[PDB]
């Protein structure tokens, strides 16, 4: 099967170093990880609303690192500053929930969220995510055995990030050309690396959509969190990214 | 709108 040419080779490193540069923690996330307590995220009598408040606490630097990392492309500087807005505001919670979907612990049962910070599903759950949190934590159960490594992570995050059918573009046609930069050099990467899972391309392609599903049932999620709760109880970035 | 993303695209 047809391995990365040479430009291909080119963009793997470039895509690879900058999520290595963004990502919380990076090698030492599992030993600067804590564990929520158990007492915190339990099912009420709607939101747990101390939970609440400790994602409301590391959502912020979550979407930073995501903005960093688009920006550490240069495809992505390429694009004019509005459909850069756009683009961020569409894959952030994909390209997040990604992140912490492959930490995921089988020993605890736990992913960790912003390099530091341990939670069980049900925490999740109670927290303000409500199914999506069985979405996520599905996911990466079902990621151990892709056995993803940080550059087949980067590129997964890129294709995300290059979505032309985000409403609102201009440069859909330039969008979609980088998202098949992407895609091209990706399928090489895979065949190149030989897993030992049967039709792996494929198989991705599925978790691709898989996240994007995350993406748009956390956008519907957070409306209806504006019922228990007042927009000021929202940090500012997490509005922005409605 | 999107003052504080517009303001991390420019830093
Ligand atoms: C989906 C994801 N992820 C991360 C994350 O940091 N981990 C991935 C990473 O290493 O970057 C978060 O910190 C999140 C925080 C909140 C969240 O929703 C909520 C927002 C407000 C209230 C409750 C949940 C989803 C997150």
């Amino acid at each position: 099967k047809p391995e990365p040419t040479d430009e291909e080779w080119e963009l793997i490193k470039t895509v690879t170093e900058a999520h290595v540069a963004t990502n919380a923690q990076g090698s030492h996330w599992k030993q600067k990880r804590k564990f929520l307590p158990e007492d915190i995220g339990q099912a009420p009598i709607k939101v747990d609303l101390e939970a609440f408040s400790h994602f409301t606490k590391i959502i912020t630097p979550a979407i930073t690192r995501v903005v960093d990392f688009a920006k550490k492309l240069p495809m992505f500087c390429e694009l004019p500053c509005e459909d850069q807005i756009i683009l961020l505001k569409g894959c952030c919670m994909e390209i997040m929930s990604l992140r912490a979907a492959v930490r995921y612990d089988p020993e605890s049962e736990t992913l960790t969220l912003n390099g530091e910070m341990a939670v069980t599903r049900g925490q999740l759950k109670n927290g303000g995510l409500g199914v999506v949190s069985d979405a996520i934590f599905d996911l990466g159960m079902s990621l151990s055995s892709f056995n993803l490594d940080d550059t087949e992570v980067a590129l997964l995050q890129a294709v995300l990030l290059m979505s032309s059918d985000r409403p609102g573009l201009a440069c859909v046609e330039r969008i979609e050309k980088y998202q098949d930069s992407f895609l091209l050099a990706f399928e090489h990467y895979i065949n190149y690396r030989k897993h030992h899972v049967t039709h792996f391309w494929p198989k991705l392609l599925m978790k691709v959509t898989d996240l994007r599903m995350i993406g748009a049932c956390l956008a519907s999620r957070f409306l209806h969190m504006k019922v228990e709760c007042p927009t000021e109880l929202f940090p500012p970035l997490f509005l922005e990214v409605f | 709108e999107n003052a504080l993303l517009r303001y991390l695209l420019d830093k």
